[PDB]
């Protein structure tokens, strides 16, 4: 029922890399 | 323009446009009936 | 794909699998959205911390295949890349932000009963069917488990996770562009991508038209099909106007 991902665009206008947590899956 | 794509899109020969359903598409119409 | 099955002939029409020439691997996962383009992931092209950055001759498609390896006489069709398109913001340097990418076909390929577009959503259809707990079936060559690759297409339904736990699992920064799914550790049922699985469709069937629509785009994860982990999925309906401006502009 909750909303899993929003209605609407991406538009124009950090945090850890990937590449660091072991065993990411790319 | 490409707008809501191909006129035909996301129906398959061998599934939708043979009235057949395949192994599992009802587990994913079944979760997209809600509860009370 | 872990925890999966075998797809049925013609179950997953608008699957493409990206294949390495030299050497000859499959790369990732795409999918077919009309007989020109294929969608995929950006970090399946353009991943400069693993030394990753394909251009369009080092490339080539597959289309309407099942078997992994075997050259499938009269059913799979070869596609050359005229030009790939990677979203001009993707953030290859954190967390896979837009990992989105359109790779025009030189020549269209013939329609089959194996090969055939899927659809991508309109507003509606978003709004209708991306919620919690709904499922999407994800497809694809990959590996079938974390640490064994199949003989045949592979297929596993899992349901859309509540962001909240998708964010909860997760060190990395979550952003509106990706959604998360699989099944939570008290659910009991299992199932995930894995490699190789990169860049495939994430789709739902909808209960209105009838149609399969792309959801999402296989991303990213942390391990495989681990308890309390779950795959994140590139958000289509968010970028569809990027996908459509590169499509009117250039197909
Ligand atoms: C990818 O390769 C192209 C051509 O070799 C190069 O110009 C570009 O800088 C590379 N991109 C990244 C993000 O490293
Ligand atoms: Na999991």
């Amino acid at each position: 029922g909750e909303p899993g991902a929003p209605i609407d665009y991406d538009e124009y206008g950090g945090g850890t890399p990937l590449h660091e947590i072991p065993g990411i899956r790319l | 323009t490409f707008g809501s794509g191909e006129a035909d899109c996301g129906l398959r020969p061998l599934f939708e446009k043979k009235s057949l359903e395949d192994k599992t598409e009802r587990e994913l119409l079944e979760s997209y009936i809600d509860g009370r | 794909i872990v925890e999966g099955s075998d797809a049925e002939i013609g179950m997953s029409p608008w699957q493409v699998m990206l294949f390495r020439k030299s050497p000859q691997e499959l790369l990732c996962g795409a999918s077919l959205i009309s007989d020109r383009w294929v969608l995929t992931a950006a970090h399946c092209l353009l991943y400069p911390p693993w030394d990753k950055n394909f251009t369009e001759n080092d490339l080539l498609v597959r289309i309407g295949k099942h078997s992994r390896t075997r050259y499938e006489r009269n059913i799979e069709k070869i596609s050359m890349l005229e030009k790939i398109y990677i979203h001009p913001r993707y953030n290859w340097r954190e967390n896979l932000d837009r990992d989105i990418a359109l790779m025009k076909l030189k020549k269209p390929v013939a329609f089959s009963d194996y090969i055939h577009p899927v659809c991508l959503p309109d507003r509606e259809t978003a709004a209708s069917l991306l919620q919690a707990g709904y499922k999407g079936r994800v497809t694809g060559w990959g590996n079938l488990k974390e640490t064994g690759q199949p003989s045949v297409l592979q297929v596993v339904n899992l349901p859309i996770v509540e962001r909240p736990v998708c964010k909860d699992s997760t060190r990395i920064r979550i952003t509106d562009n990706m959604f998360c799914a699989g099944y939570k550790p008290d659910e009991g049922k299992r199932g995930d991508a894995c490699e190789g699985d990169s860049g495939g469709p994430f789709v739902m069937k909808s209960p209105f038209n009838n149609r399969w629509y792309q959801m999402g785009i296989v991303s990213w994860g942390e391990g495989c099909d681990r308890d309390g982990k779950y795959g994140f999925y590139t958000h289509v309906f968010r970028l569809k106007k990027w996908i459509q401006k590169v499509i009117d502009q250039f197909g």
